[PDB]
RNA sequence: UACCUGGUUGAUCCUGCCAGUAGCAUAUGCUUGUCUCAAAGAUUAAGCCAUGCAUGUCUAAGUACGCACGGCCGGUACAGUGAAACUGCGAAUGGCUCAUUAAAUCAGUUAUGGUUCCUUUGGUCGCUCGUACUUGGAUAACUGUGGUAAUUCU
RNA sequence: UGGUGACUCUAGAUAACCUCGGGCCGAUCGCACGCCGGCGGCGACGACCCAUUCGAACGUCUGCCCUAUCAACUUUCGAUGGUAGUCGCCGUGCCUACCAUGGUGACCACGGGUGACGGGGAAUCAGGGUUCGAUUCCGGAGAGGGAGCCUGAGAAACGGCUACCACAUCCAAGGAAGGCAGCAGGCGCGCAAAUUACCCACUCCCGACCCGGGGAGGUAGUGACGAAAAAUAACAAUACAGGACUCUUUCGAGGCCCUGUAAUUGGAAUGAGUCCACUUUAAAUCCUUUAACGAGGAUCCAUUGGAGGGCAAGUCUGGUGCCAGCAGCCGCGGUAAUUCCAGCUCCAAUAGCGUAUAUUAAAGUUGCUGCAGUUAAAAAGCUCGUAGUUGGAUCUCUCUCGGCCGAAGCGUUUACUUUGAAAAAA
């Protein structure tokens, strides 16, 4: 092909966009943005299929055009915007705040915040490096760029990001004991401390997570991000607070829910 | 005997100044009840005017018992002409499609594109 | 590129011999015995408990204390009591090897309305089902084929329009009442 | 369902194939009431194609002295809507087909510390010690005169 | 300064340079606004650069069908490598100059064939496997065949241009114009494949854009490719027939359960169809819903192949007479033909069924599982012999610590097995 692709096919799109497979031929091609294409959620997914604010594209279209919705602080009206892991999707109008964190399934949850809880975020620093007169700057999982970083944050941290001002207030070393979601792979969506990490030079390092039942798993470094110091989240957790249940756990709690409801 | 309205999943659509919801129709010996007598039967149901009332897709289950189809009630007739698809605004007589067919406008768009200038006016 | 699904299968399977004397016999007596159209219809519950019974032998070769083993005859086991046709006793993997073609054809609608009392007979069952007669709690049933569940088996009724349940008179004897 | 059956001899036991047997794909024949899905000019000719259509695009926010309409005052610079045109962007996506192609393509894996990257997003954008209360020339649209049998020619 | 396993990284310092075809450091636009004039909110747009957002490009490792009646190939004019450069977005024989003589191959190089785009995947399949994959998803390629370019971030673009080759349109002969392997449609080719329809309502995409456009796509049309459900009748009363878990008597009495040409009788039931109104939908249609009409020879009629065997079901009748024909195979037919042509009857599947061909199982008749080789097809005339394949026994508590109490391996490598990561969807 010449030049890059400017669609995305229902059946090829990410699988944790939930979409069908008989709603048409093409699924929203996410723009470019602070997201990665595959691990993002289009503004118009969320509108549309989680919240059913809206029935059709048209109305998704709508509501972002009359600046209804903002994220991470800021009004955008692309329906088609990357919206991804830790990020603040704020409604006015209805008064509610939700943030982008994922199910132990692997899928991003409708998970509401608080008023007071969506003034912050928090973002993994992907890089830091020394620029143009020696200013320091850090590059976040967000693709924002902080200058005057604190120089005790080093890559695979985690920084309290205000949206309001977009300076950093808080930070959270990589180190053993401190809790951190998975945000790629098998494992996605699990949370749990971090008990060990393998170094493996010129390779993948690998770190070892202990779930908050016990149960224990492994990712790549890339896939781990720290959410609290110590085994205290700074974010509130979804419904299930990141234990995946086997299938048999699972069925289970849906009978007894079946018995208790009817 | 008489057609009775239910109202299944109810949301308050502030974004679009609406409210939407899923609507139960029982009419266990008639036809498909019409679009019309369920708006006025949900104007009497949630006290509004029947002409900020749209429903819409109403399929009948195989048996003939009830219908399910899905509604939505505006704030306003402003409101309603804003976000309301311009067809479903033409069923209530709000709306005037254009009265072209798309070969005519295809055709008269490749035949102006020959002429050049005011011209291109002179073309249909 | 459409939005269309091609997703389909075969329900039935027809035998390897087409002129077994034996296999013959078995399967007129079964329809005769049940009221069916045809052949296909003995082969198609014949496929059905033929995929049940490989099921059921890919999990019994497993670890007994194998999660996928438990969990996934765990669900066969349930959706084969669910129906009627396995035992609520019976909750083990060997019994599934022990079913009959015959268990799943107790089953079909037709069957259970012969065997309610709803029918004089079996094709009257099938005759009646495909004209609108027959409800299911409350929902009218048209497939003579519908597996009736064990919670859905006390709610088979003559459905409130039929002449044989609710009122209206059919066609037939509207015509009579006019003539005189 | 981990299956066989007829055929060499006067008869027998074999090797052995032929033929039966069931599915699946194209074609074809005869027949066809209801209903839900649903493939479909690939195979031969990546052969040739009449005609129509398939790619266009304007917001409060680049350029409006077209009365083409048009006013809550008209010495108002520009009310407003706004064709045309200049400008910007897209036209490199999609759709079709399977000719080429035999470590080529392709799949999994890995690398770019060997490169480029419109756009989005975030940062940078008085960091330079040397007519500005805004500089110049055109050219479309428009008016007017034309050439060619003929073109989205000019 | 900071970073990596690793920089000739990042940042810093110095001396200079800084492209006529010359690098950024804003002479742009809207809305809300108030002083002697000053200040200023929120935007739109634009421009270097840094951030891998979307990518693209070029590399690593492993894996691809048939063929030896293809055994040596490359090295001239780059073939393998080295040095310097050129070109390129960059690494590179990418291309030059000089130098060295290298590089691949029986572990199948090189050549030839492919009715070969690759993969996800499909059919069939006990366990193994065999065959297929043009085809909606991913990747590649092409736009009649070659070649060369412009613009641009991105094209060697063809619903762009330039030329040549082939074909071909209009012409007043001067000239002009072309590219359906896009959607329909036509011709041709063939055994072989549908409408020159409606619409941007859905899904998404593009643009300056909430507004325009989209033969992408959706909708309908043709459609027995194929897949799912499923009518063509049900019931009752008399007459037979059967049995009774009735008297019993194998004479018989017998509406207990049954069966039939009754082509007997009777009413009940219903949808195929016609049609109305909704509903559906962008507008419709189709389903679904409602009403009216709609069944007795319920003429509102089920067919396709068979009846010697394989293989289910007539050595019944008529005709023909080794003819005509049947027959996958064995075989039938030359004056009772169980087999042809028919009538009747029967049976197999059934809204389907027969025929041709490809292919899978059957085929343990390609045998890894798992075949054979005295005589049925088959062990080289006989030894040596490199590669290949296969190979006898044997070996049983150590780096900075605030939990023998965080750690290192600097030591002996793999195969195997188990585990954990990572691994598109369909």
């Amino acid at each position: 092909a010449r030049g890059p692709k400017k669609h995305l096919k229902r059946v090829a799109a990410p699988k944790h966009w939930m979409l069908d497979k008989l709603t048409g031929v093409f699924a929203p091609r996410p723009s470019t943005g602070p997201h990665k294409l595959r691990e993002c959620l289009p503004l118009i997914i969320f509108l549309r299929n989680r919240l059913k604010y809206a029935l059709t594209g048209d109305e998704v279209k709508k509501i972002c055009m009359q600046r209804f919705i903002k994220i991470d602080g800021k009004v955008r009206t692309d329906i088609t915007y990357p919206a991804g892991f830790m990020d603040v999707i704020s409604i006015d109008k209805t008064g509610e705040n939700f943030r982008l964190i994922y199910d132990t399934k692997g899928r991003f949850a409708v998970h509401r915040i608080t008023p007071e809880e969506a003034k912050y975020k928090l973002c993994k620093v992907r890089k830091i490096f020394v620029g143009t007169k020696g200013i320091p700057h850090l590059v976040t999982h967000d693709a924002r760029t902080i200058r005057y970083p604190d120089p005790l944050i080093k890559v695979n941290d985690t920084i309290q990001i205000d949206l309001e001002t977009g300076k950093i207030t808080d930070f959270i070393k990589f180190d053993t004991g401190n809790l951190c979601m998975v945000t790629g792979g098998a494992n996605l969506g699990r949370i749990g401390v971090i008990t060990n990490r393998e170094r493996h030079p010129g390779s993948f390092d690998v770190v070892h997570v202990k779930d908050a039942n016990g149960n224990s798993f492994a990712t790549r470094l890339s896939n781990i991000f720290v959410i609290g110091k110590g085994n205290k989240p700074w974010i509130s957790l979804p419904r299930g607070k990141g234990i995946r249940l086997t299938i048999a756990e699972e069925r289970d709690k849906r009978l007894a829910a079946k018995q208790s409801s009817g | 005997d008489t057609v009775t309205i239910r109202t299944r999943k109810f949301m308050t659509n502030r974004l679009l100044q609406r409210k939407q919801m899923v609507i139960d129709v029982l009419h266990p010996g008639k036809a498909t009840v019409p679009k019309t007598e369920i708006r006025e039967k949900l104007a009497k149901m949630y006290k509004t005017t029947p002409d900020v009332i749209f429903v819409f897709g109403f399929r009948t289950h195989f048996g003939g018992g009830k219908t399910t189809g899905f509604g939505m009630i505006y704030d306003s007739l402003d409101y309603a002409k804003k976000n309301e698809p311009k067809h479903r605004l033409a069923r209530h007589g709000l709306y005037e499609k254009k009265k072209t067919s798309r070969k005519q406008r295809k055709e008269r768009k490749n035949r102006m594109k020959k002429v050049r200038g005011t011209a291109k006016a002179n073309v249909g | 590129p459409v939005a269309r699904s091609w997703v389909c299968r075969k329900t039935y399977v027809t035998p390897r011999r087409p002129f077994e004397k034996s296999r013959l016999d078995q399967e007129l007596k079964l329809i005769g015995e049940y009221g069916l159209r045809n052949k296909r219809e003995v082969w198609r519950v014949k496929f059905t408990l033929a995929k049940i019974r490989k099921a059921a032998r890919e999990l019994l070769t497993l670890d007994e204390k194998d999660p996928r083993r438990l969990f996934e005859g765990n669900a066969l086991l349930r959706r084969l009591v669910r129906i009627g046709v396995l035992d609520e006793g019976k909750m083990k993997l060997d019994y599934i090897l022990g079913l009959k073609i015959e268990d799943f054809l107790e089953r079909r609608l037709q069957t259970q309305v012969f065997k309610l009392g709803l029918a004089k007979s079996i094709h009257h069952a099938r005759v009646l089902i495909r004209q609108r007669h027959i409800r299911v709690r409350k929902q009218v049933v048209n497939i003579p084929s519908f597996i009736v569940r064990l919670d859905s088996q006390k709610h088979i009724d003559f459905s409130l329009r039929s002449p044989y349940g609710g009122g209206r008179p059919g066609r037939v004897k509207r015509k009579n009442a006019k003539k005189g």
